[PDB]
């Protein structure tokens, strides 16, 4: 089970399954060319990066499900920062 | 055929008129209803041949649709706003006559009518 | 079923899943694989409650219904510090700004 | 003409089932491939409807026009019934990209005339304004079908 460490601008570290972090085209690019298991985000704070990690978990659990799936919830207070992060991360 | 000709939209023997209320009925009321998700059944006369409704034009003596109303407004057919409003009411009433009270088409008509009543509630005074 | 977890210590968060039927000790093995400290150097918590190694996650009150992929349940982690264990200490995340007026 | 219903005149009973948290707008693509919306389904509801062999359906959020899935796919066409068994159409959320899901929530909170008062990179203004659009999704799907 390969894990990767995603580090927020404010120094929180998030350890997620590599396969889950590859939901992000940006992270995929950043880890491309082994021939690296740590990624620093200078402009994504911890409250946003935490929520992004929950999206990765949600995406891998429910993509290609044959049946119903729940709504990914986003509080109004985080929506703009999460939009910026999602745009940056290509996920 | 099963289908009568549609109602006339232009009649040289019928006095034509335009008022600011009839303008509002075209530019605001008809436009809003025309653009509604459920307008499509009401945008043209009921095609009783295609829909296989051999009794439609036996049950409905005064057919009316928003395509006819649109053309009547654009051709200044109506004497006043009341005449135009009567045509919208006839369109709704015909739907309610021909169809069962819980039918899909009746719910679509009721949605348009609710909106219609909200918009004519803001009809400008004649000026 | 599966339970979706966030295991938190200081400014470390592990996102992982496990089964209701898997044990607290088994979860410490997952932590060991990731942070390279053995189970005997770990205390796991649900809120302020120390979890027994032998209990299943279900017996600890984790459930599939309240530990969802999009809203994982938090497990507190404290590491041994020589002759003692550190106090459980989960550093808060940053805060969003005030909601903009145009968002009501 | 690519995405349109065939005029089979062969009846096919279908169950529409809304297993999304959205109000669903069923949309029939008629014989000229033009969208004809039908009565909405509240979340968790379903009903049995009369359609026809080779008729083409899609499903949207009735309030926002966000795209939905039916039996895991963007488009639904029924079969003939076997021994009069109804055909089932299970309507669900897709997994939206996080960016699209964020655009949904911001659009749900902010009037379009206020989009350009949010402090976000300018490119996100155009993204917010680019509302989900059945015509544009039909052009993209018709692209996909050519390939």
């Amino acid at each position: 089970m390969m894990y990767v460490k995603l580090i927020s601008s404010d120094g929180h570290e998030f350890i997620v399954k590599r396969e889950h972090a590859l939901t992000s085209g940006t992270i995929k690019a950043m880890l491309s060319g082994p021939g690296t298991n740590e990624v620093n985000f200078r402009e994504i704070p911890s409250h946003v990066l935490s929520k992004v990690c929950m999206y990765f978990t949600y995406k891998v659990r429910y993509t290609n499900s044959s049946t119903e799936i729940p709504e990914f919830p986003i509080a109004p207070e985080i929506a703009l920062e999460l939009l910026m992060a999602a745009n940056f991360l290509d996920c | 055929s099963m289908n009568p000709p549609p109602p006339e939209t232009s009649n040289p023997n019928k006095p034509k008129r335009q008022t600011n209320q009839l303008q509002y009925l075209l530019r605001v009321v008809l436009k809003t209803l025309w653009k509604h998700q459920f307008a499509w059944p009401f945008q043209q006369p009921v095609d009783a041949v295609k829909l296989n409704l051999p009794d439609y034009y036996k049950i409905i003596k005064t057919p009316m649709d928003m395509g006819t109303i649109k053309k009547r407004l654009e051709n200044n057919y109506y004497w006043n706003a009341q005449e135009c409003i009567q045509d919208f009411n006839t369109m709704f009433t015909n739907c309610y006559i021909y169809n069962k009270p819980g039918d899909d088409i009746v719910l679509m008509a009721e949605a348009l009518e609710k909106l219609f009543l909200q918009k004519i509630n803001e009809l400008p005074t004649e000026e | 079923m599966d339970v979706f977890l966030m295991i938190r210590r200081h400014k470390t968060t592990i996102f992982t899943d496990a089964k209701e039927s898997s044990t607290v000790f088994e979860l410490k093995r997952i932590v060991e694989g990731i942070l390279k400290r053995p189970p005997d150097e770990q205390r796991l918590y649900k809120d302020d409650q120390l979890l027994d190694d032998g209990k299943t996650l279900g017996e600890c009150g984790f459930t599939s219904q309240t530990a969802r992929p999009q809203a994982p349940a938090t497990v507190g982690l404290a590491f041994r510090a020589d002759d003692t264990f550190e106090a459980l200490c989960i550093e808060p995340f940053s805060s969003p700004p005030e909601l903009p007026d145009v968002m009501k | 003409p690519v995405l349109r219903s065939v005029n089979s005149r062969e009846p096919s009973q279908v169950i529409f089932c809304n297993r999304s948290p959205r109000v669903v707008l069923p949309v029939w693509l008629n014989f000229d491939g033009e969208p004809q919306p039908y009565p909405t389904l509240p979340p968790g509801t379903g009903r049995r409807i009369h359609s026809y062999r080779g008729h083409l359906w899609l499903f949207r959020d009735a309030g926002t026009h966000d795209g939905l899935l039916v039996n895991q796919t963007e488009l639904f066409v029924p079969s003939l019934n076997v021994d009069g068994q109804p055909i089932f159409a299970n309507i669900t959320l897709p997994v939206y990209t996080l960016k699209e899901r964020c655009l949904q929530v911001v659009r749900s909170l902010v009037k379009p005339e206020n989009y350009r008062r949010l402090d976000i990179v300018r490119s996100l203004y155009e993204d917010l304004e680019d509302h989900p659009n059945v015509q544009k999704d039909l052009e993209r799907l018709t692209q996909e079908r050519i390939a």
